[PDB]
């Protein structure tokens, strides 16, 4: 039996995720395709150069769980499309996790996270499918224990990439 | 756009 | 003393 | 008899509460008296002109709480120890609050925070006990209830006072 | 200042 | 005969004006094509409810100039090419300034600029010619005057409008 | 988008 | 004879300089012990460890200066007026400039500018001093040249010292 | 404060 604690999909993108730097970095996107709209965090600081950005979710309550499974639900642009293949953009994006007992709130540091994995996509959206309305979307998913505080958080750095994170499910087995 | 149609939401 | 910068 | 929900003092000055607006407002202080740390939120912009600072904690997980009971300690300094300081300057605070199913994270609405009731002081500091190391603290509780949602927050709106907010706790009676 | 002696923190 | 005081086409986007709200609205942004690399500021936050973006340049010594001449060039795109383009999308934007003596560096109060027109372009442009890259370029060219302080600031307000401002020209005669 | 091929500049 | 490029003294507080980072570090204050209010750029966060608060001018036209002469009035506290001043506060403060042919408007970037030299006071003010309204000004002056850029921007890094920005004037003789 | 007296300007 699945028990989840967190899953962005289900509420109506109202989370609000903490966006570092503040200004540039992750977005909250919108996206009309049925009547009901499709919510997601989206990045594509492409031919910029070199990108830090990171985007932090809310204090997830770990409960009785032991050990997290984490769905990811993703879209990842070929770098073929933009001007100049590579060393501009990338293909991937980073997963990060931080437990702590007690709400840190806006309290964001970098050096507290630690690197789950490089999560990347087994299908990349190319021009042709990204100019028609037809994308490709990817799922990872990455479990992580045994977890030992009241709560923990989790953290996407982007490195240059074009991705649009769809959906996100944190949640543990019974 | 890293996903088609998409605009900023609040 | 007093301080020229290039 | 009494659990506690949450405790500002309890945590050494980090729960990394949300300001707004971005920068301006509210900022947390720290103060070494006697090599006792002490740990608030403090906002001065007495002279600055029309003001709206707003204090926001974080998620409240509501638990079997029903009514729940607010106790607030703080300072708020004489307007009079400012030159300039009428029309500018205030000597109270507001105290806002909303109810939630789930965690919203950074997005801050403020129409959505519903008025408790402005909190005045029954003894303002003087600058002559300011320069001293006499200040005098108040202590304010407010009542609240039904709530019947999972969580909720609370808020604390600065119209142009020089306000430090010291202590805060919230709890229910069983 | 709103109480002496007081810094900002982290 | 013309003596330009301000080219916003000459500089490689090396010019970085002043955002407000601080990080949303305008955006300075890059557009390579055929390795022709292109700047412009634009904003499309068309569906988001009620918009107030502002744009203002830097700094322009007003020098011996009486009546100066404003030339712009952009893009509105076609409120149609939006579901919920209704109320929520605009198709102008306005063009406002401000006299100083001195440069007021960052400080910018919106209070403090005059309306010289509101700029409305000849052809919007649908998502037909959007898709195939034939965007029309309008070009409006207005003036103000006489200018009697030392320098002056433009201002471009967003009141929910998808436009991109690819290039401004100030000038005199002489 | 505003512009086509458009992407944040520095 | 002198002819000033900039003086910060001279605007009433109005010139706005760029603080980075935004909400944190440099702050315009003001000053009310006459008619004449005393404005000013002031810093002090003394016990958070290592800072890096940088306040940049606007651009300054050089005009037909070849070399220019900086003028600076500050005040600096003692760090012994501190608990555990050392470690926590340093003394000084870092100068900085970089010529700009053009504005560069709000874009600032930290690796650009060259180091002038290490502001240090003649006279540290002490809390027996501070306390009572009395402090000891230091007047520090520095040249630079040859410059060969049509302008140049200033700057001023904050290392964790208690540093109020009275007057800035840059000149050159004739 | 760095300087007595000291208010945020605007």
């Amino acid at each position: 039996k699945e028990v989840v604690l967190l899953d962005f999909a289900a509420a109506g993108g109202e989370l609000g995720w903490l966006t570092h730097p503040y200004g540039k970095g992750w977005d909250l996107m919108q996206n009309i395709m049925n009547d009901m709209p499709i919510y997601m965090y989206s990045v594509c600081n492409v031919m910029s150069g070199d990108q830090d950005n990171w985007l932090r979710t809310n204090w997830v309550y770990r409960g009785e769980a032991e050990r997290i499974f984490i769905e990811l639900k993703f879209t990842v642009r070929d770098c073929n499309s933009f001007p100049g293949g590579a060393s501009s953009c990338k293909e991937t994006f980073n997963l990060y996790y931080a437990e702590s007992d007690l709400d840190y709130g806006t309290n964001f540091q970098k050096r507290l996270f630690t690197k789950i994995d490089t999560i990347a996509p087994d299908e990349i959206t190319v021009s042709s499918d990204f100019e028609a309305r037809h994308v490709k979307l990817n799922v990872e998913e990455r479990s992580v224990g045994p977890l030992t505080r009241k709560g923990f958080y989790l953290a996407f750095q982007d490195i240059g990439a074009c991705v649009a994170l769809l959906s996100v499910r944190v949640y543990y087995k019974k | 756009s890293a996903y088609p149609d998409s605009v900023p939401f609040r | 003393a007093h301080h020229h910068h290039a």
